[PDB]
């Protein structure tokens, strides 16, 4: 069952690149920290969607979020997905605003340097509050995300800014005895009711 | 029909055959029979009416019994001389009433108990134990204790302690002593059976519990 | 044949049951050999 | 689904409590011969329904037993849960009749001594005459079991009475080949229809 | 769910021997080549059928295929059950005609020599036009197949025509990796529809 | 007791969750000791 961010299906403005982008998916490990994959920035170099980011100035789309955990039954963990509203990342230890590298991570997206905190100074423990799902191998081993347009803004440019921020983060490590073995963590973004306006040169 | 539990647990199984001797035992005697002797009314004396009664926990009937006394000659006599006349009070002591402990033991005249009277020269004696417990059945296992003490037995109710059925010679003693063989015959009727249970595999060594071996 | 997975338990079992259909009759009860006083 | 008892449901006498008392759940091995909790025993010394037990000389109640047997699926098992109706136990190649420690276990409960025999001098391979259920880890991982008022009086004393008794028989040993592992018997048990008169000194 | 040949049931001929033959289960491996049962040679010496193809010059009878693959859900492998109508099978390098012995297994049936051109030239990879169902052990534990009269004679002798071809064959290998484990195929066979004539000597 | 098979993980585990019926009040706004400026 779909989980629609606050329960409002996505739709076009009010007065072609739905395809399901599906990423590398990662590999899972009982070391692993979490992966996060900020959208458009995921999806800001793959398919016609990644090239309409940067021959668009402005933009506005929804995202099918589909998290697919293949799996043995015998192996064990839950994943939260969540997509995060606006998700201003932080570093720790440091004042400094983190750059462009440490956000801008392309398709394969980051991974999480401490996902307790959810790298931005809040707790995970609430992220919960979030568009979220659970990928719990012994009941669930696909979950799927509904997101709408999330920004103050109604439609603005995907090359500079994320709205969204999925976050595959590992509550539970992986559990099968042989340390982790195999499950990869196939994220599937199809944009929908996907539209683009301000015809100007591929940036 | 045949298979009806009525029809399954009224047979007439001796559950105690008594072969009580009948002499002076006044002259020269310390534990046995003193021309009388004093039997509990359990179903579990003979295995199998009591297996047969293992069947089920709760058994509510009303139980008819039978009474065969056969007198045959002693063997001290060694003599046959023709099988003499013997009436026999045989009463029944219900729970909480006094047991008799001679022959003339001043509880035979029975102002609350009931007795019943017949001749040996008589077809055997048939009459009635109605349904007396105090639970609307009789639970011949019991998984607790009669007493709130810790030493009370297991197995036993304060309930289903049928009675004693007490068989004496109310006539006098005969110069001539007599081995009476009573011969105790349980015929349930009204079988009204509860929650039925395993038929015992092992076999018995005591009458009072459910031991195995 | 039995076929298991390698994790599991390799030497499996099974139980049987019996009774009867209603059709069941019995006649000429009889006192059983399973038990006996000695 | 549940097997109420003869298919009865329990009830008030004719003419609080009912918390479900989780047990503290055995350690079910191969070599594990089986475990019986005479009731009300088992609740004797637990709960308001264990004082209610001590408060009142009489008292009357239907039991609704539940037990668990959370297993992988690669698993193997089934538990002979029966509720035996009046448990009139005995003891191997003894006359004596068994005393206080070998019957009132208490709210752990006795394990069996030779429960083919179901240590009354019965056969187990019959005692499925009794209510009765299977936690075969291939298809039930949890059973339940109703039980009614089973006593020929009406209403007596639970400190020396144990109308049912439950016992939970391996009649096929564990298997995952790492001999045991894990499977707790989670026996719970919630006294229901529950009444008590008498209302004298706590014993 | 029945995969009726071509989408038509078996019935009598236009103008007793229903019990399911359970043959003897092969052992699967992942080095089994694949086995056939021609029809009704894998039930010519079995059964009030088999003994009913010695009796009668003359013969037709449908069969109820049933393939029964019990296994771990941690085991890997899917059969191909193939029911070849009229199954020519042929020798490798070699120009002879495959014999009787090679032909003629009875109720044991043959092993394949080279299945994957399914030892007749053809290729099995194409051998999915055929009445056809799939084994694979992740969602389908045990398969069947109906097959009605499969001759162009209307009615003809058994016990020197194979009609239909049983193929279980191991497309992809046995996986547990206990190299292979248990996994038997237990082929059960019922003559469904089944008519004989011609009242002669039992031959 | 936590039964697991041979071949699965043995190390188990399980995640709580709090929220609110929708009989939940507040009063008194205060600001909390969670965070604070030095």
């Amino acid at each position: 069952n779909y989980c629609c961010a606050y329960g409002e299906w996505p739709n076009y403005l009010p007065d072609a690149t739905d395809r399901f982008y599906t990423l590398k998916s990662v590999k899972w490990e009982t070391e692993s920290t979490g992966w996060w994959w900020k959208l458009p920035d995921a999806l800001n170099n793959i398919g016609m969607f990644g090239q309409n980011v940067q021959h668009h100035y402005l933009y506005r789309s929804g995202f099918l979020i589909h998290v697919q955990c293949n799996a043995t039954k015998f192996h064990q963990g839950a994943l939260l997905v969540v997509a995060i509203p606006e998700h201003q990342r932080g570093a720790h230890n440091t004042t400094t605003s983190p750059g462009f590298d440490d956000i801008m991570k392309g398709e394969e997206g980051g991974t999480f340097n401490h996902p307790y905190v959810l790298d931005d100074g809040t707790s995970l423990a609430c992220a919960t509050i979030f568009p979220h799902q659970w990928i719990n191998l012994r009941t669930n081993n696909s979950a799927t995300i509904v997101l709408p347009w999330m920004n103050a803004a109604p439609m603005d440019f995907p090359l500079r800014h994320n709205q969204w921020t999925l976050a595959i983060i590992p509550v539970v490590p992986l559990g099968t005895r042989t340390v982790s073995s195999m499950v990869p963590i196939t994220v599937s973004i199809a944009p929908m009711c996907c539209e683009f306006n301000g015809l100007r040169h591929a940036i | 029909s045949e298979t009806l539990v009525e029809n399954f647990l009224s047979r007439a199984a001796l559950v105690s055959k008594r072969s009580f001797e009948y002499k002076n035992h006044t002259s020269s005697e310390a534990r046995t029979d003193k021309n009388f002797y004093k039997w509990t009314i359990n179903t579990k004396s003979f295995v199998q009416l009591r297996r047969k009664l293992e069947l089920f926990t709760y058994l509510r009937f009303d139980a008819e019994i039978t009474i065969l006394t056969t007198v045959a000659v002693g063997s001290n006599n060694s003599t046959y001389m023709g099988l003499p006349d013997l009436t026999l009070q045989a009463m029944f002591v219900p729970t909480g009433a006094l047991t008799p402990e001679k022959q003339d033991s001043f509880h035979w005249q029975s102002g609350s108990n009931a007795s019943v009277f017949f001749k040996v020269s008589d077809p055997p004696a048939r009459m009635t134990i109605p349904f007396m417990c105090i639970n609307s059945a009789y639970s011949v296992f019991y998984d607790g204790f009669a007493g709130f003490e810790k030493n009370g037995l297991y197995g036993i109710n304060p309930a289903d302690t049928i009675g004693n059925l007490c068989v004496r010679i109310v006539n006098e003693h005969q110069p001539i002593g007599f081995t009476v063989t009573v011969r105790v015959y349980m015929k349930p009727k009204h079988i009204k059976a509860w929650a039925p249970r395993p038929p015992r595999t092992l076999p018995y060594m005591s009458i009072a519990n459910a031991n195995y071996k | 044949n039995l076929i298991v997975p390698s994790e599991s338990s390799n030497t499996c079992s099974l139980i049987g049951f019996v009774a009867a259909k209603d059709d069941f009759s019995l006649r000429l009860m009889r006192d059983s050999p399973d038990i006996g006083q000695l």
